[PDB]
C-alpha cells in the first residue's frame, strides 16, 4: 500500500544515493526515531 | 563532520530534499530502518556500497 | 498440525505479530512482512519449505524484460539463491528460495525470508533506475498453476 | 603454484579423461562432458566455481518461450537444481550451478557436473515433447557479458 | 508381444517408420540412448510420466 | 554433431516411452552390449 514509493534499508553508517548530488545517511538510531545526514546542494 | 545537514526523523515522519524528492522513515528496527524514496523517473536511486562496487568495474 | 513445517508456521506467525497464518488447500499461505513486502510460503514437501517474494505483475509489452530477468538469475545463482521466476496463474514475477526443514528454526526462516526481501529490494531498485515499476497485482499467492514438466525440472 | 580451482581442475581433467584444461584470459574454460555436454567453468571467486551448462542459443522469435523457461525455475528452485539463465553475449541458454571451493574434490565436482548434465538431459526432453530443438552456436563460453545490475542481483 | 533383441554401441533398431533409437554409448550398467523422433510423438522417462499420471 | 537426437540415460532396469504405446527397456549390459526390451503396438 505505498504506491510508487521506493523502499529500501539502511543500517546505522549505510548511505542512500539520489541522483548524483544527494545522499542519505543512516547516523544513529533510538526507539522509533532516526537521525540522518544529509549532502545535497 | 561527514555529513552538512543533521536531523532528526521519527517513524512515519517525512524529509524533503529539494521539492521533488521525499524520504519517509518507514519502520526502525534494531539498527536497521526501513526508509521510503518519492523521486522522478529519471533520478536513480543506490545504495552507496553497491554503486561503488559498480565504480570499481573500471 | 501434522508436521514440523506446520509447527514451523505457528511458531513464525507468532514470532512476527502476523496473528493466525495457516497453510490452505494447496498448502499455500500468503502475509505480509513490516506490511510491506508480500510473501508467500509453500509446504512443498516433508523436507523442505518454499519461500516466495512476489515482486509484482510481469510486464506484459517489454520481451527484453524477460532477457534482463533471465540474464540476472547467472548472478543471483553466483550468490546462492533466489530464483528470479515466474508465475502463471497470477501472471507475476517472484523470488523463489527453498528452505530446509533439518534444525529448521524461526530465527533462521526469518533470516531467509530477510535475504528474499534484500533481493526483493535490489530488484526494485534496478527496475527504478531502468525506468520501470511494476504493477501491484495480485499479490498473494494462493495457487500455483502447475506445470506437468516439474517433475523433469530437477537434476 | 595455482589456484585451488586451478589445481583442482587439473585433478579433475586427468580424472575424466581430457587432455589439458586450463582458464582463460575472462577465468573461464569450456570441455565436453562423454562429447555431447558442453560444460564451461568460471574461476570467478576463490571461495565459488560456477558450472555452465550450455543448452542452446536461444529462440530469437518466442515471447512465450522465455516466460516459459521463468515458470520453469520455480520447480528448479523446489528442487535445489540450477538456475535457467540466459547469457545475453552469446544468446545461450544456460544451467548455472554454484560449487563451493571448501572440501572440493573431483568426485564432487564431477557429481554436481553430472547434476548439470541431467538437468540438460530433462530439458532437451522436455523442449522436444514441446516441438522445441535448439540451435547449437557458440557453446563455449569465450566471455560472459557484464552489466552494472549484477552487484545487486544477490 | 514384447521384442526382445541385442544392439552394441553404434548401433540402432527402428521403432515403426518414423523413430529410430541408437545405443550412443555404456558407462557401468547405464547406457546413454538416442531418439530420432517427430515432434508429434514425445518420449518419456516412464517412472517420471507414472509420477506424473499418479498425480490424477 | 547429433543433431536434433535425444539423447537420453537408462540404466538397466529403466524404461523409455515413445509415443503413446511404445516402450523401450534396457534389460542387460555388459562390455559394449546392450539387450532391450521393445513393446509393439
Amino acid at each position: 500500500p505505498l504506491g510508487s514509493m521506493l523502499i529500501l534499508t539502511r543500517r546505522v553508517g549505510e548511505t542512500l544515493m539520489i541522483g548524483d548530488e544527494v545522499t542519505v545517511t543512516v547516523l544513529g538510531v533510538k526507539g522509533n526515531q532516526v537521525r540522518i545526514g544529509v549532502n545535497a546542494p | 563532520g561527514g555529513s552538512m545537514l543533521i536531523l532528526t526523523r521519527r517513524v512515519g515522519e517525512t524529509l524533503m530534499i529539494g521539492d521533488e524528492v521525499t524520504v519517509t522513515v518507514l519502520g526502525v528496527k534494531g539498527n536497521q530502518v526501513r526508509i521510503g524514496v518519492n523521486a522522478p523517473k529519471e533520478v536513480s536511486v543506490h545504495r552507496e556500497e553497491i554503486y561503488q562496487r559498480i565504480q570499481a568495474e573500471k | 498440525m501434522s508436521s514440523r513445517s506446520e509447527l514451523l508456521l505457528d511458531r513464525f506467525a507468532e514470532k512476527i505479530g502476523v496473528g493466525s497464518i495457516s497453510f490452505n488447500e494447496n498448502r499455500l499461505c500468503s502475509f505480509a512482512i513490516d506490511e510491506i513486502y508480500y510473501i508467500s510460503l509453500s509446504d512443498a514437501n516433508d523436507e523442505y519449505m518454499m519461500i516466495y517474494g512476489v515482486c509484482g505483475k510481469f510486464p506484459t509489452d517489454n520481451p527484453n524484460f524477460a532477457l534482463e530477468i533471465l540474464n540476472a538469475n547467472l548472478w543471483f545463482a553466483e550468490n546462492g539463491g533466489p530464483y528470479l521466476c515466474y508465475e502463471s496463474g497470477a501472471q507475476s514475477l517472484l523470488l523463489a528460495l527453498r528452505f530446509p526443514l533439518d534444525d529448521a528454526t524461526p530465527e533462521k526462516l526469518e533470516n531467509e525470508i530477510e535475504v528474499v526481501v534484500k533481493s526483493m529490494e535490489n530488484l526494485y531498485l534496478v527496475l527504478h533506475n531502468q525506468g520501470i515499476t511494476l504493477e501491484n497485482e495480485h499479490m498473494k499467492i494462493e495457487e500455483i498453476s502447475s506445470s506437468d514438466n516439474k517433475h523433469y525440472y530437477a537434476g
